[PDB]
Order: structure tokens, then C-alpha cells, then sequence
RNA sequence: CCUCUAAGCACAACCUGCGGGAACCCGUACCGCAAACCGACACAGGUGGGCGGGUGCAAGAGCACUCAGGCGCGCGGGAGA
RNA sequence: CGAAUGCCGGCAUGAGUAACGAUAAAGAGGGUGAGAAUCCCUCUCGCCGUAAGCCCAAGGGUUCCUACGCAAUGGUCGUCAGCGUAGGGUUAGGCGGGACCUAAGGUGAAGCCGAAAGGCGUAGCCGAAGGGCAGCCGGUUAAUAUUCCGGCCCUUCCCGCA
RNA sequence: GAGCCGGUAGCGGGCGUGGAUCCCUGGAUGUCCGAAUGGGGGAACCCGGCCGGCGGGAACGCCGGUCACCGCGCGCGCGGGGGGAACCUGGGGAACUGAAACAUCUCAGUACCCAGAGGAGAGGAAAGAGAAAUCGACUCCCUGAGUAGCGGCGAGCGAAAGGGGACCAGCCUAAACCGUCCGGCUUGUCCGGGCGGGGUCGUGGGGCCCUCGGACCGAAUCCCCAGCCUAGCCGAAGCUGUUGGGAAGCAGCGCCAGAGAGGGUGAAAGCCCCGUAGGCGAAAGGUGGGGGGAUAGGUGAGGGUACCCGAGUACCCCGUGGUUCGUGGAGCCAUGGGGGAAUCUGGGCGGACCACCGCCUAAGGCUAAGUACUCCGGGUGACCGAUAGCGCACCAGUA
């Protein structure tokens, strides 16, 4: 069954996602199938707090080898949500 | 499907042939995809490792290596005699090692 | 996991209901995007933790399937 | 050029044969052919339009079983088929064959 | 978009004004007259649209000098047949 | 097998030879580093400027940013790079394309045609760099912004009141 | 039946006699594209209707279910669509080449294209063959035979009967006649369409009409089983000494053998490991051509009657195709065009035609096995052994 935890997968791990927390924007891996209409609901149902807005984007895999082979490193997708003013994803400022 | 072993860990063995040829021990481990085994104190080497957090001072290490498994010969706890495995039917009706020397069984 | 603990699991999940497999699930989803984020970050050692829980996740929705197809 | 509707008949296949010279049988030395290509060979395909259930039917059908749509008609009067719509009441005729 | 009526509907419906709420999928990096596109090459070739400043030369998107911006072209050093 | 301007491959000769891809151009100093004409900084000189500068679109597809590297690619050298490894980076109700429209053309209820495959065909549907539609300025990051932030505007749809 | 978390070690953590990893059968889940089918679409992308659920949910979005077209059958049901290495049948169908040029001819109805089918496909129960006064469906192999014949009688093409083998099997309908339901108008002894009965053959048979007589066959459909397939299991018999890095080598003494095929083990092992001969084995899916049982289905005789016995068909001519037959004396089989019958006193045939004598009984259909191929699995080679053997022994239809 789907599940807000479905659809998201884990935060984005960097000095860019961090710097959002500040003004309560939240960074996360989501589902590249999955929706800003979806997200919201996933984010709220699993975090006590009031989506205000929500900015997603792609992030195609990055080309690897093995010296003597091709691959790619799976496509990823995440979202940006906007978090009521006042509101907080503890486990995220965590840090 | 399966690699079949006449020996597992960890009954006692007879190295039948190889340097270490009539040495006795345990059966340390055991390789089926190789085919091989590990005895204790036999097939001993030594063996190089970086100066490394585990291995600080460098030096080497005496490893035991792997036999392959025709050499290893198990040993009967009743007759103490290195035999070949028969497989007896009990009335369980499960299968169990037995000497073919006596006999005995051999888990 | 133990087999005992998946015998259990099963026994268990098999006395349970439909609606209390979906709310059980619906949990051990939860109870997995908690791991993830710990992996994610390196502070996940009992890794394999993982594993169970999808295939646990997995254990449950079948019995939620034999169930329904009925 | 088609298919007969009742008769199945359909374009065959025949050799285009040129031939010279005297016959045998006319005190000859005998025909010689000079150039063979295929052909092919139509039947006399026509229209048919009938009135059925007052509805107009009209065949593509070969001139030799022409005669055999008014029997396919002529036979279709046991059978409900007012209501009906053109191709309902070919298919209805056709299944007489 | 405006307008005209038809069934239907004329407690609905549509127009205007205000109010709260709602507003999804893909693309967005970087090269792009070229070392990243077409030419097997970091190839003196080819490639659509816009901007394209200043002074002087009759004019100009010409010509020469120059701002901003960008470059000295991915082998050098000597020699003076 | 000794030959087929034979076939596959390896290695020689020409030979340290021509050449190293526009005659727009170079010089010194400081630093870096095992190692520098070839990388970074600084001053002087030269060169494009209806461009050799700045945007958008096709096309390429991670080449953009940063840290650590120089065996191989770079026509030399390399501590440099569009190269090797790892991490990070692309944020839209208003910019472009869709849930809007039609063009040539493509397909194609009805219907016509053809031995089979298939070929035609008003409507309708698909079809764009044409039509239509509501975002302008500035700041921010090493790397994205008419996308995040700020200020000031606007569009459409659902509900409710008048 | 003791190790496991694939090729794959490591970092980091687990599991397993409370029987794991692994192997085999059934089930569940199974995003997106693809016949692709809700609609579109530059395949794996984009946009909808309906019913139901979620969120604070009306707009927005996600989740489950359903919605393309065609045929057949009384809006709803069963079916079709596409793929498959070759093998098969049908609809079409060349050329180089050979003829030492070349057109008829050959190459050849082969290559190729298309539709279709299946584990096989086709063919198949005589309107046959053809001279035995005989044979007895069809298919395939041998033989008949490069015979008969065909052929710018050039190059070349090339049968059938009969005989010896493999397999073996025969059936259902249409029409006359009885009955029944429906619908047509031109009112019945009517015509027409469904269904049921009846009937299916060539010593001709069948119907109706009298008359005489009233159980043994048995499936190709269904059922049960053995048998087989997809994992498996038991499986006889050697130590020592010696050279050596290693024994399986040489020496000594023994043993098994329904097993001395082969492959491994530190080198050359009947008796160390995996195996070999000889035996065992299936809860569940599949198959089941052999065994047993059902069921649909099967069957008499003389006598008279002269209703039926498969239609634009047989038959004639015209244009072709197939057969060994290239217009030849040219029949037989098939049919595009024209004309156009009959129901046993019928009609087709026996190589133009006529007669005698004989064979057969068309214009509806079905039908096992013996036959063909090899993507697949297995066994085996006086087959290759990394320029060989498949294009690939390795991440190849890849760079
Ligand atoms: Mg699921
Ligand atoms: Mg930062
Ligand atoms: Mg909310
Ligand atoms: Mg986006
Ligand atoms: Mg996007
Ligand atoms: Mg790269
Ligand atoms: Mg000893
Ligand atoms: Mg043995
Ligand atoms: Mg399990
Ligand atoms: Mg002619
Ligand atoms: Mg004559
Ligand atoms: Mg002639
Ligand atoms: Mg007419
Ligand atoms: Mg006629
Ligand atoms: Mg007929
Ligand atoms: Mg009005
Ligand atoms: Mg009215
Ligand atoms: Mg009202
Ligand atoms: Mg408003
Ligand atoms: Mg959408
Ligand atoms: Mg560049
Ligand atoms: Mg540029
Ligand atoms: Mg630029
Ligand atoms: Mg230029
Ligand atoms: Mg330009
Ligand atoms: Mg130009
Ligand atoms: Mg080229
Ligand atoms: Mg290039
Ligand atoms: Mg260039
Ligand atoms: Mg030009
Ligand atoms: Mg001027
Ligand atoms: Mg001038
Ligand atoms: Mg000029
Ligand atoms: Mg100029
Ligand atoms: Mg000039
Ligand atoms: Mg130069
Ligand atoms: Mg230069
Ligand atoms: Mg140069
Ligand atoms: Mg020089
Ligand atoms: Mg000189
Ligand atoms: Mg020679
Ligand atoms: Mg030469
Ligand atoms: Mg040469
Ligand atoms: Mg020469
Ligand atoms: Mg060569
Ligand atoms: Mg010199
Ligand atoms: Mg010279
Ligand atoms: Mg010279
Ligand atoms: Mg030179
Ligand atoms: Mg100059
Ligand atoms: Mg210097
Ligand atoms: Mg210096
Ligand atoms: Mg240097
Ligand atoms: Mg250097
Ligand atoms: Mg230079
Ligand atoms: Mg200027
Ligand atoms: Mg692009
Ligand atoms: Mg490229
Ligand atoms: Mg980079
Ligand atoms: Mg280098
Ligand atoms: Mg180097
Ligand atoms: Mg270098
Ligand atoms: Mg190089
Ligand atoms: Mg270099
Ligand atoms: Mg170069
Ligand atoms: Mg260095
Ligand atoms: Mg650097
Ligand atoms: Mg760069
Ligand atoms: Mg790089
Ligand atoms: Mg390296
Ligand atoms: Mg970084
Ligand atoms: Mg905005
Ligand atoms: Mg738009
Ligand atoms: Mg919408
Ligand atoms: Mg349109
Ligand atoms: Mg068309
Ligand atoms: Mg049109
Ligand atoms: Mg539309
Ligand atoms: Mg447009
Ligand atoms: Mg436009
Ligand atoms: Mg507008
Ligand atoms: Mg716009
Ligand atoms: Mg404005
Ligand atoms: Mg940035
Ligand atoms: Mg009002
Ligand atoms: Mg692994
Ligand atoms: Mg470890
Ligand atoms: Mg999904
Ligand atoms: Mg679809
Ligand atoms: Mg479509
Ligand atoms: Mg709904
Ligand atoms: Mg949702
Ligand atoms: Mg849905
Ligand atoms: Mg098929
Ligand atoms: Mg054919
Ligand atoms: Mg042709
Ligand atoms: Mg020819
Ligand atoms: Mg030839
Ligand atoms: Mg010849
Ligand atoms: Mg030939
Ligand atoms: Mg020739
Ligand atoms: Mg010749
Ligand atoms: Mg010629
Ligand atoms: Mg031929
Ligand atoms: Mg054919
Ligand atoms: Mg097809
Ligand atoms: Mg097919
Ligand atoms: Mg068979
Ligand atoms: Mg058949
Ligand atoms: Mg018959
Ligand atoms: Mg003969
Ligand atoms: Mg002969
Ligand atoms: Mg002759
Ligand atoms: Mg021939
Ligand atoms: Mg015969
Ligand atoms: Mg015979
Ligand atoms: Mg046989
Ligand atoms: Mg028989
Ligand atoms: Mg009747
Ligand atoms: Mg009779
Ligand atoms: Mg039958
Ligand atoms: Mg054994
Ligand atoms: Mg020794
Ligand atoms: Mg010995
Ligand atoms: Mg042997
Ligand atoms: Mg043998
Ligand atoms: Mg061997
Ligand atoms: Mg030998
Ligand atoms: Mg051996
Ligand atoms: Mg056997
Ligand atoms: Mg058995
Ligand atoms: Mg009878
Ligand atoms: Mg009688
Ligand atoms: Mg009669
Ligand atoms: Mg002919
Ligand atoms: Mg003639
Ligand atoms: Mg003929
Ligand atoms: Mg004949
Ligand atoms: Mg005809
Ligand atoms: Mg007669
Ligand atoms: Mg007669
Ligand atoms: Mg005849
Ligand atoms: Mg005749
Ligand atoms: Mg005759
Ligand atoms: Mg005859
Ligand atoms: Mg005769
Ligand atoms: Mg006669
Ligand atoms: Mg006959
Ligand atoms: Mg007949
Ligand atoms: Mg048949
Ligand atoms: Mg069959
Ligand atoms: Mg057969
Ligand atoms: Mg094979
Ligand atoms: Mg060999
Ligand atoms: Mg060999
Ligand atoms: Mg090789
Ligand atoms: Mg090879
Ligand atoms: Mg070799
Ligand atoms: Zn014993």
C-alpha cells in the first residue's frame, strides 16, 4: 500500500539543504514519481507541520565506470516544501 | 544443486594425503565452492600484512589454508580408525554417517 | 530476522485483520523512513534492521492479500 | 475485379501465350510460342441492388450467380429483418448461402 | 473573446464587485560562429534569431582606431644561406 | 607454402626526416612544486570589438562548481584542463512545452478500392518557431533564478456573500 | 542436512537442527512500454470519463476498479488481434545462370513477399488407379526408374501402376418423408427460416407403403490408474615403506568387482572425493498414444412404389494452370468468360472420337498414428582446440 512514507525517501545531505532550515525550508529525496500535490500530504502525514508551498526538481544519475564499464547511478527526484512560518522538521535541524 | 561433502565442521579428520599427510585435528571450516577445508594447525602459512591498525609492527601471520576436501578422511570416535562414510536408514527414518570400518556413527 | 520470530510474526499477523494490517503496515513504513534516515547519515549500524522490516513489510501484505482475495 | 459475394470466384491467374506459324494438323510444321506472360483474369463482376425489409441491398457480385441473390432474397422472406440496417441484412442473406 | 437564441433551467444558471481557499506534469546546470553542435582530430570549413557603444571618414551593420567584455590561436630557443 | 597488388597480426625501412593546424606577439617579477617558456598573481606589449564580446533556439548530455590527482588523451611541457576518482549543483500558478486552438501534411466513424500485405477518404482527432494566455526590478550562492529572497503587480479555477 | 546473506573479497551488521542458504511444483506481488486496447504519442511519455477511498478537501493530487476495435451468439456473455529458430499449407512469385550467343526452354514455382495453422501442417475413406478378368482412403521411406514419356527431341525435364516395408480406422452431414416453434399476405393440403427425428450408400443405398424376424459391437469425447517429465537418494572394496614440493610413481602384502565408463585429488589411484553397474524415489503441476469404466454412436429380409440422392454445378465451346506431357493425335484434375441438364432407364471414367466391355459414384464436412523441422534439455563422436570450433570459450550481436 502507499504510504506518505512511500513517497518520501530520505533529506538531502548537503551545506545547500541545510542553509534552507533557517527560513523552515525542508530538502528531501523524493519519488521521482511523485507529486508536489503528493508530497505535501506525505510531509504533513508524517510530520506534524503545514506545507506551504513546494518547489521539486530532477536530478538525472550520474554516468560511472568501473574503468572497464558503463552504468549510471539512478535518476533521483526531490522536493523543497515550505513549512508553515513558525513550524519545524525537528529531524532535520538535527542536524 | 549441492556440493557434496562426506566431511563437515567440525568432526575429527585424517589428512590422508598432502605435506601434512597422517596429521590429525578438527575441521575448522569448510569450502564448497572450492571443495576445500580448513584443519586445525595443518596446511599452516605464512603470510605477509601491511603495517596496519590491526597488524601494527608489520611482520607476518601463520594462516591455515584450505585442503581439498579428497584429502580429508574423518575419524571414527568408536574404533579411532579413519573410515569411509556409509549412510545408515534408522527408523526416523533419517539418514546418519556411520563408519564402514564398525558400525559407528559420526554426526 | 529469526525464523521462531517469522513463525511468530506470521501466526500473529494471521489472527490479525485487514484494517490492522494496513494500520500495522502503515507503521512499519513509518518504522523503515526512520532507518533510512539513519543510514543516511552513517548513524544506522544494525543495518540489517532494513532488510526485516521490508521483507516483514512484505510478510504482512501477503496475509493482507490472502485475506482479500476472498 | 474483387470478389464474387456468393460464388466466391476471385481473380485467378492464367499465362498471356503468343504463338506462330501453321498447325500440324493443317499440313504444318506446328505452332511455336514466341512469348509467354502472365495475365490475369477478372470475373464479370456487377452491381445488384435489391430492395429488402424496405431497405436497399446492393451486391458486388459475378454476372454467373446473379439469378441466386433473388433466391437469397426470395428465401429471406421467413425471417424478422424490418429494423434492420443494410449491412444487418446482407450478413443475414449471405448466412443463407 | 464578444454577441444570438434551442432544448433545458428559471430556489438553478451566467455577468460584475469583494472575500477566503486551490493552482498539477516536463524542461531549467554548462558549451552554443564553437576545444563541448555537423565535419574520424581541441580540424583556418558549415550552422537560425536579438543586442552590437565612442570618435573621424558625406552616409552606413563599410573602413581605421578604441570602452565594456574577450583574447595572443596548447611546442619553444636561436641563426640571418 | 615463398609468392595469389593473397587474408590476420607483429616488427622493420624511408628517419630522428616532413610536420607539431592561420605571421594577432611577446618580455620580466613574485609564488607554487621533486620537477615550470607552457599553472596562479602582478606590471609592460600586442590582438578582435557588425567581434574573436553579451543573450535565445536547435543540437551535445554532466563537459558547469569545489577538493585530491598527472599513466593515459592534450600534436611539446604541465604542478593546468572540457582528462582520472569522489562530493555538490538545475527550485516557476506569471519564462518554454503540455491539460487550449487550428496550417501544410499525418491519421481516420461513415463510405469507396485492392490477389494478401495494403492503398484512398468530407467530418473528427493528431500536428508549430503561427494564433491565444496572467512578471517587472533588485539582492543572494563556489555552482540555479523573470524559478529562492524582497518590494511592488497580475491570471485561472472551487466555495461563500451582495 | 550444515552451512548461508549471487559472480565478490572488504567495511558494517545478521541467519541457520526451533532444519537456513540451495533445488524442484503451486500461489501472491509484478511500476512503465510493447498486439497495447480510455485518449493521444517523437515506444517506455502526456492528457481524460465513470464508481469507490485518502488528505483540512469543493477546486488540486495520489490509490483501487472499469472504459479501444472486430466476428459470432440471445447492453451482457464465449472468441479473435501479437510472438516463435527453422519445419508445414495456401495467395502471389523473379533473376543471375544452363542452353558455351539467345527469345520457347531451363534455373523453378526454387529464392523472396503475404495470410494462416500447429506441435506438427498438408493429404485422406475413391465419381480412384488401369488391364491384373485384378487392386481397394491418405501420408512417408525403399523399389519400380533416370523405365514410360516430355523436349528450339537442343540444353536438359522426369512420372504413375505394380512389389517389399512403417502405421492402420474409420465417421458426421445435405435431399425425399414425420413433427414442432416463429413470420409473410396472395389465407393454406401454402411458401420461407430455425430445431428434432429419420438418413448417408455402389453386391447401389436410402424414404414412404404393406409383410416377416426384435442382443451383441463401441469410440477419436469423459473418468480412474499404472508409465513417463519437471528436484533427488543408497551405492562394494588399502595400509605401509620409499624418492619427491606433492604419490596416484617403484617395492611388499591384501581386497571389490551386476561397478576396470569417465572426471578430480599437489604427478600416473578398480578400492581418497564426485561417480559408474545394479536398485529407490514425488505431497504438488504437467503428460498420459498403454490399462480398466462409462457415454454419444452401431445392426435384419424378400415385395411393390419411382419421392430424394449435394447447381449456374455436371456438359459443350473459348482463354489458362497442374500431370512426364512445350498444341501434340491432348484425354484426365483444376477454372476466369458464354451457353446450360438430369436423379440409377441417372451420370464422371478407362489418353481425341464411336461402339462393346468394365471401374467408379463429383458439385458439404471431419478424421488419429506412421512423416518434417530443432529456440529447448540429454547421450555420443577415428568433430574443432583460442587465426580452429557458432559472428561471441572472456559482460557479443558488445565496443
Ligand atoms: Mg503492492
Ligand atoms: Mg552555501
Ligand atoms: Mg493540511
Ligand atoms: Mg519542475
Ligand atoms: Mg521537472
Ligand atoms: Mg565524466
Ligand atoms: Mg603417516
Ligand atoms: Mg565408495
Ligand atoms: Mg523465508
Ligand atoms: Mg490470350
Ligand atoms: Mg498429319
Ligand atoms: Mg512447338
Ligand atoms: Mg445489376
Ligand atoms: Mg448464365
Ligand atoms: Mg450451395
Ligand atoms: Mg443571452
Ligand atoms: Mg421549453
Ligand atoms: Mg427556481
Ligand atoms: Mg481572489
Ligand atoms: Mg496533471
Ligand atoms: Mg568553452
Ligand atoms: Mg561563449
Ligand atoms: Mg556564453
Ligand atoms: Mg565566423
Ligand atoms: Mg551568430
Ligand atoms: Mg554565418
Ligand atoms: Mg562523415
Ligand atoms: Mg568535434
Ligand atoms: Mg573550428
Ligand atoms: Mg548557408
Ligand atoms: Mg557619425
Ligand atoms: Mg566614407
Ligand atoms: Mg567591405
Ligand atoms: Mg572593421
Ligand atoms: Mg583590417
Ligand atoms: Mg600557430
Ligand atoms: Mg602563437
Ligand atoms: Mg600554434
Ligand atoms: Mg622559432
Ligand atoms: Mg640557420
Ligand atoms: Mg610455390
Ligand atoms: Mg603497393
Ligand atoms: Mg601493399
Ligand atoms: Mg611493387
Ligand atoms: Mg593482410
Ligand atoms: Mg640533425
Ligand atoms: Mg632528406
Ligand atoms: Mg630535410
Ligand atoms: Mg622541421
Ligand atoms: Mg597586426
Ligand atoms: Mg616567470
Ligand atoms: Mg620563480
Ligand atoms: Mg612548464
Ligand atoms: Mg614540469
Ligand atoms: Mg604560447
Ligand atoms: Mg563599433
Ligand atoms: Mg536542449
Ligand atoms: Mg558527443
Ligand atoms: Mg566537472
Ligand atoms: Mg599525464
Ligand atoms: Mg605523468
Ligand atoms: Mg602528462
Ligand atoms: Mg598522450
Ligand atoms: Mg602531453
Ligand atoms: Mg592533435
Ligand atoms: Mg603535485
Ligand atoms: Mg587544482
Ligand atoms: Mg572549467
Ligand atoms: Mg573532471
Ligand atoms: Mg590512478
Ligand atoms: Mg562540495
Ligand atoms: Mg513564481
Ligand atoms: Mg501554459
Ligand atoms: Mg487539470
Ligand atoms: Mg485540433
Ligand atoms: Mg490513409
Ligand atoms: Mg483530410
Ligand atoms: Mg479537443
Ligand atoms: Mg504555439
Ligand atoms: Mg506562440
Ligand atoms: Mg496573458
Ligand atoms: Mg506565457
Ligand atoms: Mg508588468
Ligand atoms: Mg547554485
Ligand atoms: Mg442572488
Ligand atoms: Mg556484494
Ligand atoms: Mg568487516
Ligand atoms: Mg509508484
Ligand atoms: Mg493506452
Ligand atoms: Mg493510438
Ligand atoms: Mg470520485
Ligand atoms: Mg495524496
Ligand atoms: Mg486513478
Ligand atoms: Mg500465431
Ligand atoms: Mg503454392
Ligand atoms: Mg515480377
Ligand atoms: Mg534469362
Ligand atoms: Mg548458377
Ligand atoms: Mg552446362
Ligand atoms: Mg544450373
Ligand atoms: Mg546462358
Ligand atoms: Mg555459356
Ligand atoms: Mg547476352
Ligand atoms: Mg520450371
Ligand atoms: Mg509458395
Ligand atoms: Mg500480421
Ligand atoms: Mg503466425
Ligand atoms: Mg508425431
Ligand atoms: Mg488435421
Ligand atoms: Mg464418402
Ligand atoms: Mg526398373
Ligand atoms: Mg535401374
Ligand atoms: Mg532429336
Ligand atoms: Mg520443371
Ligand atoms: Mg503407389
Ligand atoms: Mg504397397
Ligand atoms: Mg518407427
Ligand atoms: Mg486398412
Ligand atoms: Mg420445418
Ligand atoms: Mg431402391
Ligand atoms: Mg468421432
Ligand atoms: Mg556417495
Ligand atoms: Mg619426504
Ligand atoms: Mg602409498
Ligand atoms: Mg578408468
Ligand atoms: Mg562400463
Ligand atoms: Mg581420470
Ligand atoms: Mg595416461
Ligand atoms: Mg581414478
Ligand atoms: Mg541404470
Ligand atoms: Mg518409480
Ligand atoms: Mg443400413
Ligand atoms: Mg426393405
Ligand atoms: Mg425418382
Ligand atoms: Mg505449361
Ligand atoms: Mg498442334
Ligand atoms: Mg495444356
Ligand atoms: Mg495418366
Ligand atoms: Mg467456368
Ligand atoms: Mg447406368
Ligand atoms: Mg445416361
Ligand atoms: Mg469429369
Ligand atoms: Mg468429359
Ligand atoms: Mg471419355
Ligand atoms: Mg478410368
Ligand atoms: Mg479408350
Ligand atoms: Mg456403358
Ligand atoms: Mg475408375
Ligand atoms: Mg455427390
Ligand atoms: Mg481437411
Ligand atoms: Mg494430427
Ligand atoms: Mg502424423
Ligand atoms: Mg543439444
Ligand atoms: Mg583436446
Ligand atoms: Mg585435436
Ligand atoms: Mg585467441
Ligand atoms: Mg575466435
Ligand atoms: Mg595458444
Ligand atoms: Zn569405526
Amino acid at each position: 500500500m502507499k504510504t506518505a512514507y512511500d513517497v518520501i525517501l530520505a533529506p538531502v545531505l548537503s551545506e545547500k539543504a541545510y542553509a534552507g532550515f533557517a527560513e523552515g525550508k525542508y530538502t528531501f529525496w523524493v519519488h521521482p514519481k511523485a507529486t508536489k500535490t503528493e508530497i505535501k500530504n506525505a510531509v504533513e502525514t508524517a510530520f506534524k507541520v503545514k506545507v506551504v508551498k513546494v518547489n521539486t526538481l530532477h536530478v538525472r544519475g550520474k554516468k560511472k565506470r568501473l574503468g572497464r564499464y558503463l552504468g549510471k547511478r539512478p535518476d533521483r527526484k526531490k522536493a523543497i516544501v515550505q513549512v508553515a512560518p513558525g513550524q519545524k522538521i525537528e529531524a532535520l535541524e538535527g542536524l | 544443486m549441492r556440493v557434496k561433502m562426506h566431511v563437515k565442521k567440525g568432526d575429527t579428520v585424517l589428512v590422508a594425503s598432502g605435506k601434512y599427510k597422517g596429521r590429525v585435528g578438527k575441521v575448522k571450516e569448510v569450502l564448497p565452492k572450492k571443495y576445500a577445508v580448513i584443519v586445525e594447525g595443518v596446511n599452516i602459512v605464512k603470510k605477509a600484512v601491511r603495517v596496519s591498525p590491526k597488524y601494527p609492527q608489520g611482520g607476518f601471520i601463520e594462516k591455515e589454508a584450505p585442503l581439498h576436501a579428497s584429502k580429508v578422511r574423518p575419524i571414527c570416535p568408536a574404533c579411532g580408525k579413519p573410515t569411509r562414510v556409509r549412510k545408515k536408514f534408522l527408523e526416523n527414518g533419517k539418514k546418519i554417517r556411520v563408519c564402514a570400518k564398525c558400525g559407528g556413527a559420526l554426526d | 530476522m529469526k525464523l521462531s520470530e517469522v513463525r511468530k510474526q506470521l501466526e500473529e499477523a494471521r489472527k490479525l485483520s485487514p484494517v490492522e494490517l494496513e494500520k500495522l503496515v502503515r507503521e512499519k513504513k513509518r518504522e523503515l523512513m526512520e532507518l533510512r534516515f539513519q543510514a543516511s547519515i552513517g548513524q544506522l549500524s544494525q543495518n540489517h534492521k532494513i532488510r526485516d522490516l521490508k521483507r516483514q513489510i512484505a510478510r504482512l501484505l501477503t496475509v493482507l492479500n490472502e485475506k482479500r482475495r476472498q | 475485379s474483387k470478389v464474387c459475394e456468393i460464388s466466391g470466384k476471385r481473380p485467378i491467374v492464367a499465362n498471356s501465350i503468343q504463338r506462330r506459324g501453321k498447325a500440324k494438323r493443317e499440313g504444318g510444321v506446328g505452332k511455336k510460342t514466341t512469348g509467354i506472360s502472365k495475365r490475369r483474369q477478372y470475373p464479370n463482376l456487377q452491381k445488384v441492388r435489391v430492395r429488402v425489409a424496405g431497405q436497399e441491398i446492393t451486391f458486388r457480385v459475378a454476372a454467373s450467380h446473379i439469378p441466386k441473390v433473388y433466391e437469397l432474397v426470395e428465401r429471406a422472406k421467413g425471417l424478422k429483418l424490418e429494423g434492420l440496417s443494410p449491412k444487418e441484412i446482407k450478413k443475414e442473406l449471405l448466412k443463407l448461402l
